[PDB]
């Protein structure tokens, strides 16, 4: 009953993305976001979602 | 059999999800995204049409819908019906039962009893009626397998919408509207795919399998009641073997009549 | 042989019919009268009678000697259970 | 329907891709296509030599266009044949058998017309069902294997993209757009798996079960023809294969 | 099974959470518990009928007492019963049967002293074993299903939190706190799956095998008493059911 | 009961979506980095 | 044929070279030891030396042992059934020895030597089972290595990340160390998806193809002993052929 | 003869991981933190105590330890011991082996031989000896399944540690000490969990089943050797039947004598 | 005798033809004239007749007695089938 | 003829004390003298002798003339091995 499941890639993808997220959170910890650039994105998502 | 866990489970499941969505002051429109509907709901449904032809897709949907109906009468009534049939069949013969076996709504008791009245040998009746049970279980398994197939397709297409959204977001970092549209696509495609899989498709297909097994047991004891009518026995050995098929929490219920 | 069935009551004629199978009943009914078939196709099921309607036609040519033995066999089974609860 | 499901699947996904006004060229990358499609294709050549791959491709293509007779029409032909066999014998069915369009009903009934005992007829016909199921399973297994390879080589291409861009970076902005290009190959593998390979593999599995039910139905009824059962009894046993929607459709015909 | 693994599991994980001078209130959210536990419980109600839950409660209640009969005790009394069945006949095995508390030894032993065929006894006792395994397997499957539902509905709550926060960002400094708050439901789902549901489901599966071995041991001893084997024969036949730690403990007593 | 790991990698990818977007609108403070880098050594070494 | 391997690594190598970055960013000698050596060392723990030798034998069989065409199997058996009908059963010795296919001379030799047909099936079904067991064991070893290689590549990636955080000095080299640590994961996924997993699936597919041919040969051998008509032998053995193969066989026979 | 693959594998596996850990001239202390030990190692071990009671958990630990402490005589030495015993059996009688049997080290061999000396029926000895093999195989499978259960628990609790680290980092992303503590928790919990699963637990469980199958084959050959003493055969028919169980590398290994 | 198979009706011959083994039918057809084989060829399917064509031709010169014993098997099958439904 | 066990060699007694039941042998030893018991105990395994001792201290009071049935059966065991590898 050797079922063929195409999820062997999933373990590598999940761990690779997980440490990529953990590594990008580190960069954001000691970074300063541009307030004007963020304000454009924040206001645009209110329009898009609502 | 007046099952209440499934209606209650659905109300609490979506009621808790809806309560979570409407938590704080969030407006419910933020959870609606047409692009997301096309990607995960539309994409997984279209993948379902690749797996299942539309003619067979309609058939399995009908099979799923019919299994969740109220059906006919309970395991208590069929034993009462068979015992009443045994009294009438043991006095007026196997015939004169045509009126009694024609107003029934089982369509499986009717099939077996009609063969009994016609005078078909028990071996032929048993093999025909056991073939009905085997093929009905195959139909129910096909419907439940179809729900489980959709339960895997919807999260798979929800992840596709995530990649679509992130690729869109990262390729248009100078356009805030495209950033908002891409991120809304990625977030809501996963939300739709996880809701369909975990709140509907996966639980419901497993629910179909439990209902199929219960229905198979009901048909297994209807066959015994049919075969015992043909091999005429008094309505005390009939009620002796019919209650043996009852569930442990059901046998004592019949004892109180 | 095969004449005193009309006098036989309606309850008991159904009892004997459950013993004699379709092949024996149809074989004996070829060399019979019209009103015997009406007697036979009134204590049987509505669709069971239709099964015997076509079976008798399907046989077609057949030796005449097979008719009496089937008729006698149908007569014989009645006697061998004539002491049961059914009326003689 | 599978041919329209393919059109619907890519059409509905593409509409969602273009819904937000973004240009669709951001999803197109020739290098990503060759890494994901070519890499998974090359891996399939390792699993299957390019002689069994072709045969399995033909096996998949054969099931896509075959249009057999309906199950309801199987009842009618078997009921008609059983009625005719009870009038003029089995040899009268020879002209009717050659008018069939199954090659499985024909094969079983031709053994019935000749003198072939029911024991060997059954095991020959069940052998055809078992080998038909095995052939469909192998074709479905080939499609499911490709449904795993394509995201696997999409992940390999994503690592290639991530490593390449993280080595040569100029600003935080060019890094962010680097992830987008790196994830295109993963998007290709996920799309190919979920829209083509996996649904086609499950389609073959579903078709195998449907044809197996029809063939068990045909076998149980080929043996009834030569056993001389009543046409009503044959119909009663045969109709215990159809869905209740099919049972009423056969009643009115 | 004592509930010390649950205290250790949550306690040791809680110590790691609070280790690096981290305040634990960032991990507490009452609404997150309802989304994760309540959402997965409502899915379990859809998945399983009422009788399955009642059967699950029975086996789970049993596994927390386990005040049964030791395997060394089973052979010790079976060997003693062999001597009396040899010294004083089989009919004398009536008081010793009713003075034990096993509820499975007695049923098999009473069959032996009532003159029932060995094949008949094996049929009844082995069917009872299969019933016990089926009850445990279905209970373990229910807990494993809940172990898949809880992380699934924890992620649904995380997605809801991410969607809600993104609709009202407005700060650029509350994003990380909002994402951390939304992640709590997923953490609850993983914690409940890995510390409660999955280990309890594996506990039921392991308990089923232990009881199956004990019942197979009793069936062998019951059949040995019926055939009147030598007390040495049944001893070495039943010793081949004990671990080497148990064999040295049994010999020293 | 592990079909949800597909959704987990989906959600972690979703979590990474915001931070890759935030990182594009960001520059290194060069002083908070020293605080994080110094505390990085203290926590592990 | 290593055509799949050349295409697999050629397309992957082309993908790395497709980007403007030099191929040296993908090369890391230390990463090879962590991924290849780490996963190989776990395989040494997992498998004894006997399994490795059996795996090497079954790998060499794949590239060398071709097999026999199913069209030739039916063509030979049909003629052998025909010849054994005109002449006696003890007249195929010339044809038996001239068969260029193992397991078929051996199967036919115990037919002319008068051993019971049921024992012939058991002897030659066990030969099928050991062939299947040998291939499954080798396939499981390759699939286990296909799981070990990305797992140890992830371990090497984690080691690189943990080392980078400890020695955090320059913020402009954080992403460079990010991509350098990802090389181990790239090696693990590349070795799993281009070597181990496709080769393990290759053994599983090759086992099924062989098992079908052996069962077809066993079916023909048993039909020769219990003398069946050549029409029945052909009809029984045609079931093993695909619909495309039946047309090819029909032209010759 | 001697199993040297798994000690080589352990030295190579943990030597290479240690070599990578110290590759950059960094302190090995950076890979140690108690929080990750408490979450992954502590959490998965405590989850193992939920699955396995301490009495049974310790019992399975001894079974695992005893399986890898094989110090018994090799398969060739057992065969050479049986032919030596068979020579004395047909020269001085079966009762003369009482002194030789009590000096044996294999408890399975003595158990079968003592039954033969006492005259237990041949089909009773085979039934008992087969039950010895079957129950020993079941015990080994329980020990290996215990290791595989731990091989899934440890990575699962390493992902819980990742969730703990991420939430801790996200809640206090302006502390720079919570960031470092959360950063280490997320990465090192995964590091511990993957090492336990892929370097220790999963390879050990599979290794255990291979040793169980080899030991079962040895017992099956000891059973035939024991049963041939009872029947009575010169050390020429005994030698040929015993070596059929020998592995192909072992078949001609002893061929010199 | 085996030479009386010609006078039988086509329906009766068809039933016994698929019952008699091809080897038995071939063994009993050497002692009969060509006209006998015509009533056998027609009352069989094309495949069954084709198998009979090669079986009679590739059997070899057989003893006269062996032909005699084969005809008894065929001629006795119709003997019990006389009252089973076959009309002679 | 009983009491010939003490006259045969140890190997012959060892073989015949390997298939007799431990109950009837105990039944055939309760009335025998110590010299007959001595030749039985030392030509048997330590476990077998302990089993015999347990079967002689818990036999209970039994009537005469049934021991001779065990004794004749024990002697008959020597008779059936007289035509085998065993010698007298």
């Amino acid at each position: 009953g050797d079922e063929i499941r195409g999820d062997e890639w999933l373990a590598t993808f999940s761990d690779t993305i997980t440490l990529l997220l953990t590594f990008f959170i580190l960069l954001y910890s000691f970074s300063s976001v541009d307030a004007q650039k963020f304000q454009q994105v924040a206001s645009a998502m209110q329009v898009a979602m609502t | 059999k007046r099952d209440i866990l499934t209606p209650i489970g659905f109300v609490l499941c979506f009621g808790l999800v809806l309560w979570g969505m409407a938590s704080g002051g969030s407006n419910l429109k933020v959870f609606w995204d047409v692009a997301s509907v096309f990607i995960t709901i539309g994409g997984s449904m279209a993948a379902m049409l690749i797996t299942y032809p539309m003619d067979e897709f309609k058939r399995l949907l009908i099979v799923i819908r019919q299994t969740f109906k109220d059906n006919g009468m309970s395991n208590i009534d069929v034993i009462q019906n068979f015992v009443d049939l045994s009294r009438k069949a043991r006095r007026e013969g196997l015939l004169s039962l045509e009126d009694a076996i024609n107003n029934l709504t089982d369509d499986y008791m009717k099939k077996g009893l009609r063969m009994v009245v016609d005078g078909i040998e028990p071996e032929t009746i048993r093999e025909i009626m056991e073939l009905e049970i085997d093929e009905m279980e195959k139909r129910h398994k096909s419907g439940a397998d179809m729900l489980k197939t959709w339960g895997g397709y919807a999260p798979a297409f929800g992840m596709v919408g995530t990649l679509i959204g992130l690729i869109q977001m990262l390729a248009n970092l100078t356009d805030s509207s495209t950033i908002a549209s891409g991120m809304g696509k990625a977030l809501i495609t996963t939300f739709y795919g996880s809701l369909m899989a975990n709140a509907v498709f996966n639980p419901m297909g497993a629910n179909l399998m439990f209902k199929s097994g219960v229905e198979a047991t009901t048909r297994e004891m209807v066959l015994e009641g049919v075969l015992a009518i043909q091999s005429g026995v008094n309505p005390r050995i009939m009620e002796e073997k019919l209650v043996s098929y009852l569930s442990p929490p059901e046998r004592q219920a019949y004892s109180k009549v | 042989v095969f004449e005193d069935i009309i006098t036989l009551d309606d309850v008991a004629i159904q009892r004997v019919l459950r013993e004699v199978e379709t092949k024996d009943l149809a074989l004996a009914l070829k060399g019979s009268s019209e009103e015997v078939a009406n007697v036979i196709f009134r204590n049987q099921s509505k669709r069971a009678a239709s099964s015997l309607k076509e079976d008798i036609e399907f046989l077609g040519p057949v030796r005449i000697m097979d008719v009496e033995k089937a008729q006698q066999g149908i007569v014989s089974i009645i006697r061998r259970l004539d002491e049961a609860g059914e009326i003689v």
